[PDB]
């Protein structure tokens, strides 16, 4: 059954390569920084050095809790390949009881 | 006697996220018995979680001198080398970790990333 | 034009196979449980039985309303292939008037 | 370091073709309407003219600010290929200081 | 000199509810002067407040070896035994505490509870 | 004179025997876990193993502060005779200044 | 561990006789109206027909949830011996997780 | 039927003797300071002059309104036998309409 | 090796406002190498920030024995003396601090305040 | 440009002498307790030992942050010449971005 | 130690002469209208009868409580030399316990 | 009579010289940027280029409204002698009706 | 008997800020015993706090007829005269208050203000 939550976080970031995406996902999950990571190959359009660039990057989505979010973010910036990395945090407003219990117990 | 109490105290403080207090407790434990491989490995883990990679490396090598058959110490040593940009030692550490623990995908992925970063 | 909404929901879940993803999407849309479903092939990293697993799963995103969210969630858990399924609910804060009207009228 | 924000927006929409998706992404970024766009190929299931349709569309995600969101939305509806386009706005609750500064300075 | 500073530091951290940091400070004080009865008793108190009853017992017996005329150490030793379900030693500890401090109602009540729990 | 307070707590629990009730009261007061304890002999009716039971238990009421409530509760569960103990926390909305000062100064 | 709750209720009432107090307690518990009842013999001083009366009554305290409170109250007034019965509802602000789960599961 | 109230108060205090408890109850009720008083014999454990004391006291509970609470409290401190008396005020969140009307009309 | 890790740990805990944990870390560092002037000075700084002026004084004099050319230690010693009401030693400490660092206005202002408080 | 702030504090106190005012200002600034101090010679009228006194004192105003306010206040009371010192804390509601950055970076 | 307050007021006004400033300060303090007054010689620039004026006035700052603020303000306007006097009320958000007690006890 | 206000502002800044302080005060008042300015000679202690400096500066206090505050602040930074100027904004919570009317009518 | 009860009632109502009810109580007390100097002085104080300066003056002169050695009545009479703009009587009243109570700074400041306002 659904329960309203405020202690779940979704950290979104993008990395250039698949091998780096896989490593960052596995490393973050194993040390309890993130419970689960999803890797999506996207296409990114932005302005780099004043010039438009269209690149094939990989998008990562870490599922964490509000308690372990700061630890994960600090680890990510220390290890993110890019000098300025994306860090966007969404918060699900609800989740199933079993999944929320599984999420917290994995961190 | 008192060494084990301090080692357990460091583990408790590490579990709560108090890495600096864990370092003090582990260091205290290492005065009683400097030949505690588990204390050396756990001290390196607290340093690595803090972001200090040179001290984390030093602790991991000490733990491996007293116990070279630690796959986790070898892999975590490679991770510290990766965060420092030193890819030659990261490859050596990750390779040794895979010799001890072949079915470790985090070490396997780290080896691939280290080799690719070396190529570029 | 944009209007602030609080009666739109986004239910996110992942299923192992594409055929199951397509069926769950079509079945949910046809009985008015969900207005629209998007299926994205992702890579999932998590801890299964204490061991890290990297698997190619498919991510589903159901667009519903707060009134039909509980009915969709109950249907999903009854029919989800996994014993413990993901159920994350995001809420858009705004939407276009025409799209919001089309969303409600499809449930 | 993380800072709580309320002036970042994520506009989600889907377009039928990749060439149109790429053009809308590049056009929106270049005129400062959106700081960054991600294009994901998804599969969309919905009811069109009372009949179920399963189609391969492309999902776009524009990263903007609350100040430039209305300008981007107005531009999009004027130029969206579909007669009734999707327009969903999510709001990240937090972001890194450097990324937030880079986001605002690009619009 | 430095032993007293660490002993006072442990007392301050215990008063604020920081039992784990108090344990580190008391342990540090016990390397300088392992024959400090007050440090041993206070270390057991921090362990007891933490819920660790085996280590609290060990500290209390050490404090009693250096100072067997401590009624508080005897009674608190009995409380640790009670929380472990060991009622024979709880009775012995509570009885000794009442020999030193006859007008201690917490020890007297604990003796009654220990005897009753033993009977059932 | 009355002053509105929010830092006073009343922890209610029941224990089977009077000797255990007296010991838990004296032990909690002496280590500053609770400022004052009241022991009332009540009769408890509840369902135990699916069967109704009417038993003569003793009700305890600990007067604490919100700062020392967590320490008292943790101590109680470690030492409560029952496997599943009652733990109900009421909060007085007001108290006399002298009594509130005496309460805080006793913990 | 303590968790803040708002779905627990404490209904307080007094009845003249012990046999009636025991029956009302057992009857309320058995039909899931109340999870647990405590019976305390008190002395009540109030004004009855304009004259002061000092009587030995029994005080009942029903532990329920906010969902089953209305059902219990309606049952009580239908069966309370007095023409005008006491009905005071206190709300614990916190409770242990295990006790709260046991409370809800008993109604 | 239940109605949410905020104008009912419960003043809790303890006195050493039964004769004093009975007198304070009767005196408070007769001058409209309190609508109803309940006297419970409890056992009190607290620290008196730095030494633990276990004493048999009587607990009083005055039912008043928020308007007459200050008058009752002032009367009590003037007449309480102890130099520093207990004064704790609980507030029922709900009550039956008939009982609430009877409570107000008795003050 | 381990002394420097504890000295750096104390500095980190002092920067975050954890003066009591900083004292434990500095004390630990002083068992390895009791002749560390910087550790003695920093330990006195943590004590001074805590409000303990007698221990802060003791640490500062120890730091000055190993390194008498520390203007900051001399001035901070004077500040500890001022907070204790001992104006004769505050004048001596502030004067020595000004000999080492003539263009220190905090020491110069403290010397004026110490002289004035002595006069009254 | 102006930005609304809540993390800036202004601690106001008065000391009798100018030399003490200068020393307290310099000492507080140098150890990062206060970013900036202003000393104003005022005339103070108050009741001392039941008799009116008109004295020439110096008013100090420390500019700090909410994080370092408690450390500064504790230092001040330990070192304030008067037995009972003035301690009033005002909070600016806004400040320029550059000045706020300079304020925080100086503590 | 600091405590958050809302019952302290700072009334700011300016008078032309020092003798009037001293008298208003002494008079206000003696009748418990204000606990403490500070007199600062400032320079005031404003528009008087449509012409700019630069004058040397004296600024007064009365420290009161919210209860005695209205009495002080009414007294001031009755006795202020100027036909239209300045009356600005600031509220400290915090103060030391001893100073706050001394402030209230002086009015 | 006092009225609660939220549209009054007090901008505080310091300038090095008296002639500059007088000019900034007169200039700001004449163009309706500020209704009234007070100039106080203070002593400022702060860290300049890593070294402590004790200087005799002049403190300015502009009385404005929330509507004209942004215009005054923008003018000040354009004309402030210092590269990084102080800009602190206090808000009086109350003022006399006549003074508030005079304040608004002067801008 | 009843006069004293009303005089005390007026004092209580004045202390709570109820000046109008205090005036009624003081007036009632003055019917029983019109020769009560303290009641006359306190009635003038309630009038003065209300802003009525002509009635406050009348009460103060009556209090001084029954008791001319009241420094507070003389000074408060001067304050009432000052609020009315009558500076000649304010000077006379303040001067007499200073004769009775030389170390009264409020009367001394009021005398200076009255003289200065007279000069302009």
């Amino acid at each position: 059954s659904l329960i309203e939550t405020a202690d779940l976080r979704l950290l979104l970031t993008t990395v250039p390569t698949e091998t780096e995406a896989l490593y960052l996902a596995l490393a973050a999950v194993e040390k309890g920084l993130a419970a689960e990571v999803l890797i999506t190959p996207v296409t990114r359009v932005r302005r780099e050095n004043g010039k438009l660039v269209v690149e094939d990057v990989y998008r990562l989505s870490f599922k964490t809790t509000r308690e372990r979010l700061d630890a994960l973010v600090a680890w990510l910036q220390r290890r993110h390949p890019l000098a300025l990395p994306e860090c966007l945090v969404l918060t699900p407003i609800a989740s199933s009881v079993a999944y929320r219990d599984w999420l917290r117990s994995s961190l | 006697n008192l060494a084990e109490k301090m080692y357990k105290a460091g583990q408790i403080e590490f579990a709560k996220g108090n890495y600096e207090t864990a370092i003090i407790a582990y260091t205290l434990a290492l005065l009683k018995d400097p030949n505690n491989a588990e204390a050396w490995y756990n001290l390196g883990e607290a340093y690595l979680a803090l972001g200090n990679y040179e001290e984390a490396i030093e602790a991991y090598q000490k733990a491996l001198e007293l116990d070279p058959n630690n796959a986790e110490a070898w892999y975590n040593l490679g991770e510290a080398y990766l965060a420092l940009g030193d890819y030659d030692n990261a490859i050596e550490a990750f390779t040794k970790a895979l010799e001890l623990d072949p079915n470790n995908k985090t070490a396997k992925a780290g080896l691939k990333l280290a080799k690719e970063k070396k190529a570029l």
